[PDB]
RNA sequence: CAUCGGUUUGGAGCGGCAGGAUAAUGGCGGAGGAAUGUGGCACGGCUUCUGCUGUGUGUUAUAGCCUCUGACGAUACUGCCA
RNA sequence: CGAUGAUUUUUGCCCUGCACAUUUUAGAUGGAUACGAAUAAGACUUUUUAGUCGCUGGACCAUAGCAGGCUGGCAACGGUGCGCUUAGCGGAAAGGCUUUGUGCGCUUGCCGGCGGAUAGCAAUGUCAACAUGCGCGGGGAUAAAUCCUUUGCAUACGACUUAG
């Protein structure tokens, strides 16, 4: 989708027993808060004895990028449902913003496994500090010193139907 | 996975002149001129210098990444040829009936006439290609020799001489008749 | 249900529709393809199928149980007077086919190819190519320029010729006029040709020679309206089958509900249009000959 | 020698002059992947954008560090005096003479007209006699 | 002097219609030169005639008009819907309009 | 986006059903088309695959009748004609006016020779496929089902660049002469005032 | 044609206000750090060292970057304007 | 779909210069404005090293004058329309593209004088190419086919091959 990050917290509701349960935070790459609530008691409900009916939503916030200018290479860890399975897998984008990378990264599992966005967990996406943390090479080739490349065969989009000259892919 | 840049180096010797502008490489040696139109790849060239060129795919998947030492080799191939040429050696394979070969010259075009192939009364015919030299090797019995710049006509006027010779309807393990390369060299020995 | 036999088609399809020749005269659907480096000669000739004779000949074919004998053969006669070239067709070369550029005619007709064009000649003025004979007129150089455009733009030349009929012993008085192509040489080389032999006599000596072989364009025999059994060679059925037995039992199967072109029907048989080809030539007689 | 024709290709590489939206300048500071780069420029937002959505120039900034912040990126492009060296090319030119036709009013586009009929008049008496 | 033309040309392209059934009442129209909804709202209001010949003279007459108004775009490539007093006889998809510069806003 | 009186396009290098769709759009809007050079435009994917589509397409014939069936026309200007005809209502009056108002030919025969051809960007093979896809020739797909005049087209083809190649090394000429003569009239008063109207 | 009333579709519409991490950035200042290491330095292959260039070193020099942060100033986005 | 022959002694037919009036239009309303080829390429200049052009036709040509009137001058010896006229090229469906001389106009290249109203505040406010007919004028040519009789290379009848 076109996502946004956002902390949501929440907690079982207090009893007399209980009075200051625990305070859960998830961070959720929700499309908005609707669907942000939403992640959120699906996953609680994946780890612990809570439902929506007995716990509380105390907080959703956006989480903006830090340096939404600065070129990062993201390495995100899956859990998703193929047609036969469940598998983990480990991929790594490119991008300025970290809700980019997840974007992408749903955009990727789409095209390369089929897996739509109900079957996937995003357990993890860690902006890679360090050139050696970066393990794939469909990234690890833009990580090189003095990197050039031409566009060669440029499609140039006209206005009209009919063009009164020849046509040209130089660039 | 789209490489971003693939690059090989081709090497040009000393007396050789490689020439390319559109992708039609026109070598030069002190044996003749060779040119090849590669036209149906997306490669792009770079001259390093007089003893090196650049051939680079830029963006390539797979496949079109495969592409590009085969263009590397194809070059060198005719940088070889006009330089060294090429020699393919055959040698006439036969348990009883002699095979008899003979160059012949018909209609103003040359061939390569064999006969009695396991007995056959058929005369068996291949047009010598352009540019390729035959001969019956004098130091060796039974040994055609197949020589010129082109490596890829060399070879195809070997191949067709071997192909023209098979056997039907016998057990070739146990008919073992025919003409096949034996060396595959070049010209200029080194 | 498939058949229960196997058993050939009757007939051939290759020879469909079994119509009516559109004319009578065959007509040469292709020629002979065009070598520049022969000579410059016609292709075809027009002649009248007289009747059919015996010879007796030596058989040369070794191997053969009938070498260096005698075999007895049938041979047809057909009478050919010499042609007259009277005109010459310029065809172009286009992207739908051949086209005829210009047709130029000779001086002088003779009657006999002049009633060619003519429905009722003995009421008619006879004004056929009357005009065009006053083209001609103290320098020709409208003929001249025809024939240049011909030369300039034509890369097939016919020439056209007609027979002389007047010598055969039909009562027919219209000629036969036919296109005749010129293979060759150059184009210009045609054209002179054709030029230098209008109003000309061409023997068959000059077109085939002994020992030659040639092919036949002609309309066959006419028969009428024919029924399946001799049209198309089908089985008669049985003898007590009610309403006639000279028929095809079965024109179908329920499905396609047609009646489908390759059923053997009734209808017109012969006077149909034939190339017969690879017939030899064991003679080219001569008409002063008394021998 | 050998003679090779070699490609005269545009680069994508830091120092790049890009048009954005045909009328601004920006500059490539650091490339993204393929498709996508990052640009700057002292009259534009720094931001990630995707090399389909701009033109490159056939201009260069020299120098460029690769990730350059927008001080750094202001005061070089300030420097190489990037925005004198795109307006003296055909392609600037040819964007401004298009703008300046387009705000022509109809009084100015009669005075056209006859100031080429003009000049037409002198072509012509020039052509005959050349 | 060459040149008298004061409108802009058009064509009726289509009615209003879904796949299987048309609307005569609207009539598609396509403005010449214009490519995008906004350049089509400047054509919004204007008058728009179809001039036709007929057999017989009216006033020693043989050309009539039936009169219209672009009233609405239409899809995203610059056609407008029109509104005519009678609504354009279906020969005439593909023939000319004239689409008039008045009521003018300039 | 002008209408013209007719919109001669040169089909070379064109893809066939884009062309097709292309066109159909324009004819059926009361626009004349002409199309040349039927026999060097394009269809994707490689010679043998689309001739077997060919031969698919030889399959279909009226069993009862082959007269009555599809009729199979093998010339490159026909091909593409039934490509286009395939997206028209053809079998209405308003169908049948707008394919009177198209023509499809082989090369570039008169008058269409000495006229200005354009092309379609949006159907331009070099444009629209992959650079590394593979491609046929009509004019080759034509010659293996049945085409006869390939030789013809390209004998008159050759014929018409040399004539056209005389044109064009005139025009260019006059254009030198022009461009002299402009020369010497700039910097002149109406030469400077029409440079500050961008002229 | 004008103006009105009802309904309705628009504009590259314009302005004011509010919220958020009282946006995150960016710019300016301070502190720290590293490499896809700038200059320099030391070895080299082609250069009359003509973006010459490669490999090492190390930490701003004859480029810069990253992290943390201090006082300001905006913009995006989402709402509100009777 | 092409080439070619002949096309009514009738007041009928053909070609052509006008003049007028009509029917029709799948739809004029400044101009269909002509290299070829590649596209991981094209084109300029030096030098084959390098620089420059494109990044759309929002271009080019034409475009002012009662739908464009009547007159005058200046500058140039150009531009353009029409009519004769010279020569050449074009056969893919050429039926078009050039070109010589000449004559009559116009010229907005520049500067003048006179005219337009009332169609009333819009009403397509009527201006085109194709065709046909009819009047004149100038030239030009002067047929066949069918039925009928006949034939039998044909044939159910039509049709076909012949002859008259």
């Amino acid at each position: 989708s076109r996502l946004n990050e956002y902390q949501v917290i929440g907690r079982n509701l207090p009893t007399e027993s209980v009075p200051e349960p625990k305070l859960f935070r998830m961070r959720i790459f929700a499309p908005n808060t609707v669907v942000a609530k939403s992640r959120y008691w699906y996953f609680l409900q994946k780890l612990h004895k809570v439902k929506k009916a007995s716990g509380e939503i105390v907080s959703v916030n956006i989480i903006s990028e830090a340096k939404p200018t600065k070129v990062k290479t993201f390495g995100i860890w899956l859990r998703y449902e193929s047609r036969s399975g469940i598998h983990n897998m480990y991929k790594e984008y490119r991008d300025v913003t970290r809700v980019g990378a997840v974007e992408t990264m749903y955009q990727d599992l789409a095209a390369r496994h089929r897996a739509r966005f109900r079957s996937i967990h995003i357990l993890k996406v860690v902006e890679l500090e360090k050139t050696d943390d970066v393990k794939r090479q469909y990234v690890k080739q833009f990580l090189t010193k003095d990197l050039k490349f031409p566009l060669p065969h440029r499609v140039q989009k006209s206005k009209k139907l009919f063009q009164a000259t020849a046509p040209t892919t130089f660039y | 996975m789209k490489y971003i840049q693939t690059d090989q180096i081709l090497d040009i010797p000393e007396g050789v002149t490689v020439d390319i502008k559109a992708r039609v490489v026109k070598v030069t040696g002190p044996r003749g001129e060779l040119t090849k139109d590669l036209k149906h790849i997306d490669v792009t060239f770079n001259k390093i210098n007089n003893r090196a060129i650049k051939i680079t795919v830029h963006n390539g998947d797979r496949k079109h990444v495969a592409a590009l030492r085969t263009v590397k080799s194809l070059i060198a191939n005719l940088i070889t040829g006009v330089t060294k040429g090429y020699k393919y050696k055959m040698r006439f394979v036969y348990a009883h009936f002699p095979i008899n070969v003979n160059i012949i010259k018909k209609d103003g075009q040359d061939y390569v006439e064999i006969r009695n192939f396991l007995g056959e009364k058929r005369v068996r015919e291949v047009k010598i290609h352009e540019g390729v030299t035959m001969e019956i090797s004098s130091t060796q019995k039974d040994e055609l020799i197949v020589s010129g710049n082109s490596l890829e006509a060399v070879s195809q006027n070997a191949a067709d001489i071997q192909q023209i010779c098979r056997v039907r309807n016998k057990d070739i393990r146990k008919f073992l008749d025919g003409i096949y390369v034996s060396e595959r060299g070049t010209i200029v020995e080194e | 249900s498939h058949r229960k036999y196997e058993a050939p088609r009757h007939g051939s399809l290759g020879f469909l529709p079994r119509k009516r020749a559109a004319k009578q005269r065959g007509r040469v659907k292709s020629f002979p393809k065009d070598v520049k480096s022969k000579p410059v000669a016609l292709t075809a000739f027009l002649g009248y199928k007289a009747g059919m004779t015996t010879i007796v000949r030596d058989l040369d074919r070794p191997g053969s149980k009938m070498h260096k004998r005698e075999v007895v053969e049938a041979a047809t006669v057909v009478d050919t007077p010499p042609m007259v070239v009277v005109g010459v067709v310029g065809y172009v070369e286009t992207p739908r086919g051949l086209r005829s550029l210009t047709t130029v005619w000779a001086e002088h007709l003779s009657e006999e190819v002049r009633r060619r064009f003519y429905k009722n000649w003995y009421k008619s003025k006879k004004k056929a190519f009357t005009k065009y004979s006053g083209k001609y007129a103290t320098d020709a150089k409208q003929v001249e320029t025809e024939l240049a455009r011909i030369k300039k733009y034509a890369s097939v030349v016919r020439v056209l010729a007609h027979t002389q009929i007047k010598k055969t012993p039909l009562s027919q008085k219209k000629a036969h006029l036919a296109e005749i192509q010129i293979n060759g040489g150059s184009v210009s080389d045609k054209v002179d040709w054709a030029k230098e032999h209008f109003e000309k006599e061409v023997s068959v000596d000059s077109v085939f020679e002994q020992d030659e072989m040639i092919d036949v364009i002609a309309v066959t025999k006419g028969h009428g309206f024919e029924g399946v059994t001799h049209r198309w060679g089908t089985k008669k059925l049985p003898r007590k089958t009610h309403r006639g037995l000279r028929k095809v039992a079965c024109i179908g199967a329920w499905h396609p509900a047609n009646v489908n072109w390759t059923v053997a029907r009734a209808g017109q048989n012969g006077y149909h249009h034939r190339t017969s080809i690879n017939h030899k030539v064991y003679r080219v007689g001569k008409g002063t000959d008394e021998a | 020698s050998s003679t090779v024709k070699a490609a005269n290709w545009r680069f994508v590489e830091v120092g790049r002059v890009v048009l954005v939206d045909n009328k601004e300048l920006a500059t490539i500071v650091e490339i993204i992947d393929q498709k996508r780069v990052l640009i700057d420029g002292p009259k534009i937002q720094r931001q990630a954008i995707a090399l389909a959505k701009i033109v490159l120039t056939p201009i260069v900034l020299p120098n460029l560090p690769r990730g350059s912040r927008t001080a750094t990126v202001t005061k070089k492009w300030a420097a190489a005096d990037i925005d004198a060296k795109w307006a003296a090319s055909g392609w600037a030119k040819k964007l401004a003479n298009k703008e300046r036709r387009s705000q022509l009013s109809d009084f100015e586009r009669f005075q056209v007209m006859v100031l080429k009929k003009q000049r037409r008049f002198a072509t012509k008496k020039a052509l005959v006699k050349a | 002097a060459e040149s008298h033309r004061l409108y802009v040309k058009g064509k009726h392209i289509s009615y209003q219609r879904s796949k299987s059934v048309t609307n005569p009442n609207v009539s598609l129209i396509q403005i010449e030169g214009v490519a995008s909804p906004k350049d089509a709202k400047f054509y919004l209001g204007k008058r728009i005639a179809y001039v036709y010949r007929a057999p017989k003279e009216i006033r020693g007459s043989k050309i009539r008009v039936i009169w219209g108004k672009v009233t609405r775009t239409h899809g995203n490539n610059g056609l407008v819907r029109a509104n005519f007093k009678k609504n354009l006889p279906p020969k005439t998809f593909g023939a000319s309009v004239r689409i008039m510069l008045y009521p003018s806003n300039i | 986006s002008s209408f013209e009186k007719v919109v001669v396009i040169d089909g070379k290098g064109h893809l066939l059903g884009r062309l097709a769709s292309i066109v159909s759009k324009q004819i059926l809007n009361g626009q004349k088309v002409v199309v040349v050079r039927c026999e060097e435009l394009n269809i994707s994917g490689e010679f043998f695959r689309n001739k077997l589509k060919y031969h698919d397409y030889l399959r279909k014939a009226t069993r009862y009748n082959k007269k009555k069936g599809p009729f199979h026309f093998r010339a490159p200007s026909r091909i593409l004609y039934k490509a286009i005809r395939g997206m028209i209502p053809h079998k209405t009056a308003r169908g049948k006016a707008a394919l009177e108002r198209l023509k499809v030919f082989e090369g570039v025969p008169p008058p269409y020779d000495k006229k200005k051809r354009v092309v379609v960007p949006q159907a331009l093979r070099v444009l629209r496929l992959k650079p590394g896809r593979k491609y046929t020739t009509v004019g080759k797909l034509s010659s293996a089902v049945g085409w006869k005049y390939e030789s013809v087209v390209e004998k008159l083809e050759e014929k018409r660049k040399v004539q056209s190649a005389e044109y064009y090394a005139k025009k260019k000429a006059l254009t030198k002469k022009l461009n002299a003569a402009k020369a010497s009239t700039a910097e002149s008063e109406a030469a400077q005032k029409l440079a500050a109207f961008g002229y």
